[PDB]
C-alpha cells in the first residue's frame, strides 16, 4: 500500500529535505560506518516508498543523517573564532537553523496532539461515545463465565 | 478502604461495590426502543430499574471518583456531600454491576490527640457512607495506619464476626507496610448501621521521623554501592 | 579542565530535557481520558503480560 | 568515483521520498499540478515537481558546507575580499533556502488547508 | 470499654499537621535543587585523583547530606503528587 | 489534575528547553575546539 508525498512531510518536518542533503555529505567523506548508514538510507527509503507501514524503521536513519547534516553546517556557521561580515553572515545561517528548530518543535507538537493522540474505546454535538465498553462490561457482568461470543474477527481482542 | 496520613494529613476512603438488582426481572428481554420511550414520556415516574445511585459523603470531600473495572466512568457529579453516578448500563431485576468510588478528606476531623500524652491519638471512623436505602450483605473495613503505630484500643458500636491485624506494604513502604485493621460485618442497612469505630494508637515521633530516613538510607546505600564499583580496578 | 565539566553539566541538563519533552509529549490521551489500552492488539498483549505475571514465567 | 554514487544515491532517495512507486502501484493521471484537499492521493506530476523542490534544498545546504569556496573561486577570482564575496554568498543561501522552504510549506497547505505553520 | 473511649476521644485537642499540605509542593522544589547541587559535587569528588581516604571522608559526608535532602524531597513531592505517604 | 493546555504548554517547553540547550551546546563545543 503505497504511501503518498505529503505525509513524509507530515511525519518529518523540515528534515526530509536534510536527510538527502546528509546522505551525501556522508558520501563524500566514505568511511566505513558511513556505508552502513547508506544503506540502511537506500533501503528503508525504498522499502517506505512501497509500503506505509515501514516509515518506522525509516525515521531512525532519517534522524541521524539529518542531525549529521545539521551539526556540520553548525561546525562552520557556528564556530566564531574580527571583521564583521563574517559575523553577519554566520548570523544569518545560524539564526534561520535555529528558527527552523523551533518550527520543528511547534509542528511536532502540534501534529501529535492532532493526529495520534486519540483514544480507541471511547469515540469523541461532539459527546462522549462509550457504547464498546458498556456493552463489553455487560457482557461481563450479565452472562455466564464460560459462554461463548461469536462476531467478527475484528473485535476478537477487545471481546 | 480507609487510608490515614500524618505527614499530608489525610484520609482516603475508597469503597468497591458488588451491586444487583433483585427486583422483578425483565419478562421477554432487555428492549432499548423501550427504554428510550419511557424516557421520552414518563418524566419521574417510579421504576423498579437502577438508572442513578445517589452517595452521601462525609463534608467537605474533594477528588471524588467513579471507576469500573473497564476504566473509568464519566457520568458522575458531585455537588454539596453529595455525589450521583450513573451505572453504564441500567441496572435492571436480576444484574450485577461491580464498581468502585473514592474520595478524600482532611484528616484533622477524624483524628483527635490525647491531651494523656502528645504521642498517642485516637480515631473515630463511619462505618458506611453510600446510597440512601441500599443492604449490605457482607462488609470488610480496613483502617491503614502508617508505617510506624501500634493500636492501642479499639471498638465497634455493633457486633463484627472477625477482626484482624496485620500490614500490607505500599507506595514508599520500605521495612514493613502499613498497619491494616480489619472488621467482618454481615447484615448491614444503610440507615440504621450508624456508628463510629473507635481506635486508639500510638505514633512516637521517632517513627514519624522514620520515613524519610529509610528512603534516606536506601539512597544512601546506592550512592555507596556506586562509589565501591566506580573505584575498584578491573582493567586487564 | 574547565570546558571538560561544563559540557559534562550542561549535557546532562540536555539528557534531563530531552526525557522530560518525549514524556510529556507522549502523555496527551492519558491526561485528557484516562490510563487504558489503546487498540486491539495491545489488548492481547496485556492479557499474555498479566497472565505471566499472576501466575510464573514457567507457566507462562 | 565517490560523486557519480553519491549523486546517483541521493537522487534515488529524493525520487523515492516524494511517492514515485505511489504513480507505479496505483495507476494516476498525470495533471488536471497539485490535488487540492487530498492528503493521501496526488496526481502523477507531482512527484516531477516536488523532487524539483527537494532536489534543490538539499542541494543548497550541501553547497553552504562544500561549495562555498569554488563559488568564489570561478565567480568573482578577483581574490580581493574573498572574505566578503563568501560572506555574500552564505546570505544569499540561507535566503534561498528559506524562500524554497516556504514553497515547500505552500504546496502542502495546498495538499492540506488546515497548517497552522505556513511560513508565510 | 466503648463508652470510656467515646468520652475520650471529645478532647478538645486535634490533629495538626507538622507541615501544612499547601505549602509541600514550594519546600519539594526547594530542596529538589540542594538535592541536586550537593549530591553533584559528590560524584564528582570521585575522580579526583586524591588520596582514596580523603574521596571517601568526602563522598560519604556529601552523600549523608544529599540523602537525608532526597528523603524528605521524595516524601513531600509524592504527597504533591496526589499520593500520599 | 492537570489539564490539556497545559500539558501541551509544558511540552513545548521542554522541547525549546531541549533545543535551546543543544544549540548552546554545539556553539561552545564549534567554538572553543579545532
Ligand atoms: C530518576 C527519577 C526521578 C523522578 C522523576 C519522575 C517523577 C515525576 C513524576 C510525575 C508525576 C508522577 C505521579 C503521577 C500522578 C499520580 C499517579 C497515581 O495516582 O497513580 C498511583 C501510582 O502512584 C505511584 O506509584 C506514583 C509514585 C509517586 C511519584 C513521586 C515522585 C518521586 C519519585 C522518586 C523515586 C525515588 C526512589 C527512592 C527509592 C526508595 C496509583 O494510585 P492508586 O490507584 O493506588 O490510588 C491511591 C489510593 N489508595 C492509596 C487509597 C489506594
Ligand atoms: C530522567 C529524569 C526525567 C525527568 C522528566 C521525566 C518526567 C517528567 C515529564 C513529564 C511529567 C508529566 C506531568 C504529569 C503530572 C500529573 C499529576 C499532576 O497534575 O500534579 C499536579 C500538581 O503538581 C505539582 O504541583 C507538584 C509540584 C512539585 C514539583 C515536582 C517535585 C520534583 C519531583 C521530581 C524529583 C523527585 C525525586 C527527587 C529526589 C530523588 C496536580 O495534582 P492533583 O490535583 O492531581 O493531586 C494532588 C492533590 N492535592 C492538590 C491536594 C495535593
Ligand atoms: C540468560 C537468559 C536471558 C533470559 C532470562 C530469562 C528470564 C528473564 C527474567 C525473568 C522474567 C520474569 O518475569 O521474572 C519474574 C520475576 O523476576 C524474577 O523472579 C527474577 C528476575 C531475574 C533474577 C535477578 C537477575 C539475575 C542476575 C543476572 C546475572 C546474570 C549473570 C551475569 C554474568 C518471574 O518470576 P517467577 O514468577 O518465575 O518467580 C519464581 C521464583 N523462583
Ligand atoms: C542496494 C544496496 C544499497 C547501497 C548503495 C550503494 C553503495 C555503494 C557505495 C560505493 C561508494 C564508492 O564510491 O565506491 C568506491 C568503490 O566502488 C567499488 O569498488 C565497487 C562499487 C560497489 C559495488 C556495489 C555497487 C552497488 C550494487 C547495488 C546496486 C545494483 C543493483 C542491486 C540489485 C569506493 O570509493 P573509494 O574512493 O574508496 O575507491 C577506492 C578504490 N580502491
Ligand atoms: C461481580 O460481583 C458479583 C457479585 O458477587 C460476582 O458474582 C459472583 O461470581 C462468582 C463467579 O463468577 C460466582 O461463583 C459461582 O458460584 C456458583 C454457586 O452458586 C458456582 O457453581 C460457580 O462455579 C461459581 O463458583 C458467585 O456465585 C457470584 N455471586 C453472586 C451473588 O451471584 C461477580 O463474579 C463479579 N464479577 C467480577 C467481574 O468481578
Ligand atoms: C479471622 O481472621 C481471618 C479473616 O480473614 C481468618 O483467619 C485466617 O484466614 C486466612 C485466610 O484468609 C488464613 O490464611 C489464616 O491461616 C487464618 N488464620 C490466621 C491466624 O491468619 C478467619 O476468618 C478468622 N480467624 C480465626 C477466627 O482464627
Amino acid at each position: 500500500q503505497p504511501v503518498s508525498w505529503p505525509a513524509f512531510f507530515f511525519d518529518t518536518h523540515f528534515l526530509i529535505w536534510l536527510f538527502p542533503a546528509g546522505v551525501f555529505l556522508l558520501f563524500l567523506d566514505l568511511k566505513d560506518e558511513h556505508v552502513f548508514v547508506i544503506a540502511y538510507s537506500v533501503l528503508c527509503s525504498y522499502f517506505a516508498g512501497v509500503m506505509v507501514r515501514l516509515m518506522l524503521t525509516l525515521t531512525p536513519v532519517i534522524c541521524v543523517s539529518a542531525a549529521v547534516a545539521l551539526s556540520k553546517i553548525f561546525d562552520i556557521y557556528l564556530d566564531f573564532k574580527i571583521k564583521p561580515a563574517a559575523l553577519l553572515a554566520k548570523l544569518i545561517v545560524s539564526g534561520s537553523f535555529i528558527f527552523y528548530l523551533y518550527l520543528f518543535v511547534f509542528h511536532s507538537t502540534w501534529v501529535t496532539r492532532t493526529a495520534y493522540s486519540s483514544p480507541s474505546v471511547v469515540l469523541p454535538k461532539l459527546a462522549l461515545i462509550d457504547d464498546f465498553r458498556e456493552a463489553y462490561y455487560w457482557l461481563r457482568m450479565n452472562s455466564d463465565e464460560d459462554s461463548k461470543v461469536a462476531a467478527w474477527w475484528d473485535y476478537g481482542y477487545q471481546i | 478502604d480507609i487510608w490515614l496520613s500524618h505527614w499530608a494529613s489525610t484520609i482516603q476512603f475508597e469503597e468497591y461495590y458488588e451491586l444487583t438488582n433483585k427486583a422483578a426481572k425483565l419478562s421477554k428481554g432487555f428492549s432499548r426502543l423501550e427504554l428510550m420511550k419511557q424516557i421520552q414520556t414518563q418524566n419521574m415516574r417510579q421504576t423498579h430499574f437502577v438508572t442513578v445511585l445517589d452517595m452521601l459523603l462525609p463534608e467537605g470531600a474533594t477528588d471524588h471518583y467513579f471507576t469500573d473495572l473497564v476504566g473509568l466512568v464519566s457520568t458522575s457529579h458531585a455537588e454539596r456531600d453529595h455525589f450521583f453516578i450513573r451505572p453504564r448500563f441500567p441496572i435492571f431485576g436480576g444484574w450485577n454491576y461491580n464498581f468502585t468510588v473514592g474520595w478524600t478528606n482532611k484528616l484533622s476531623d477524624f483524628l483527635h490527640v490525647s491531651s494523656g500524652s502528645d504521642e498517642k491519638f485516637v480515631a473515630s471512623i463511619p462505618i458506611l457512607n453510600g446510597p440512601p436505602d441500599t443492604v449490605y450483605d457482607n462488609v470488610e473495613l480496613s483502617v491503614f495506619l502508617p508505617e510506624g503505630a501500634e493500636i492501642f484500643d479499639i471498638d465497634s458500636p455493633v457486633p463484627f464476626t472477625n477482626v484482624s491485624i496485620e500490614t500490607q506494604k505500599s507506595y514508599f513502604d520500605l521495612n514493613k507496610g502499613h498497619v491494616k485493621l480489619t472488621f467482618s460485618y454481615r447484615n448491614l442497612i444503610s440507615q440504621v448501621a450508624n456508628g463510629q469505630v473507635l481506635i486508639k494508637y500510638d505514633y512516637p515521633k521517632s517513627s514519624f521521623f522514620k520515613k524519610p530516613l529509610s528512603i534516606a538510607c536506601y539512597i544512601f546505600t546506592a550512592l555507596m554501592g556506586v562509589f565501591v564499583l566506580k573505584t575498584l580496578n578491573m582493567n586487564v | 579542565c574547565v570546558l571538560s565539566v561544563f559540557q559534562t553539566i550542561l549535557k546532562l541538563v540536555i539528557f534531563v530535557a530531552i526525557f522530560g519533552a518525549a514524556i510529556s509529549s507522549r502523555l496527551f490521551a492519558v491526561i485528557k481520558f484516562e490510563s487504558i489500552i489503546h487498540e486491539f492488539d495491545p489488548w492481547f498483549n496485556y492479557r499474555a503480560t498479566k497472565y505471566l505475571v499472576n501466575n510464573s514465567f514457567y507457566k507462562f | 568515483s565517490r560523486i557519480i554514487w553519491a549523486t546517483l544515491s541521493t537522487f534515488f532517495i529524493i525520487c523515492m521520498i516524494s511517492a514515485y512507486m505511489f504513480n507505479q502501484i496505483r495507476n494516476t493521471q498525470l495533471a488536471g499540478y497539485f490535488l487540492p484537499n487530498e492528503f493521501q492521493h496526488q496526481f502523477a506530476i507531482e512527484t516531477q515537481v516536488m523532487v524539483l523542490i527537494y532536489g534543490t534544498l538539499a542541494a543548497l545546504v550541501v553547497v553552504l558546507v562544500k561549495g562555498i569556496q569554488f563559488l568564489r573561486s570561478h565567480l568573482y577570482p578577483e581574490t580581493k575580499k574573498a572574505y566578503f564575496i563568501d560572506a555574500i554568498l552564505a546570505s544569499f543561501c540561507a535566503l534561498f533556502i528559506y524562500v524554497f522552504f516556504a514553497a515547500l510549506t505552500t504546496v502542502f497547505t495546498i495538499k492540506s488547508p488546515a497548517y497552522p505553520f505556513p511560513l508565510l | 470499654t466503648y463508652e470510656q473511649l467515646y468520652k475520650e476521644f471529645h478532647s478538645s485537642k486535634s490533629f495538626q499537621p507538622f507541615i501544612h499540605l499547601d505549602t509541600q509542593p514550594k519546600f519539594a522544589i526547594c530542596g529538589l535543587i540542594v538535592t541536586l547541587a550537593v549530591l553533584s559535587s559528590a560524584l564528582f569528588a570521585v575522580g579526583s585523583k586524591s588520596s582514596y581516604i580523603k574521596k571517601l571522608f568526602f563522598y560519604t559526608i556529601l552523600s549523608v547530606i544529599g540523602s537525608l535532602f532526597a528523603g524528605l524531597t521524595t516524601v513531600f513531592a509524592s504527597n504533591s503528587f496526589g499520593v500520599y505517604v | 489534575m492537570i489539564s490539556d493546555e497545559q500539558l501541551n504548554s509544558l511540552a513545548i517547553t521542554f522541547g525549546i528547553v531541549m533545543m535551546t540547550l543543544i544549540v548552546i551546546y554545539h556553539a561552545v563545543d564549534s567554538t572553543m575546539s579545532p
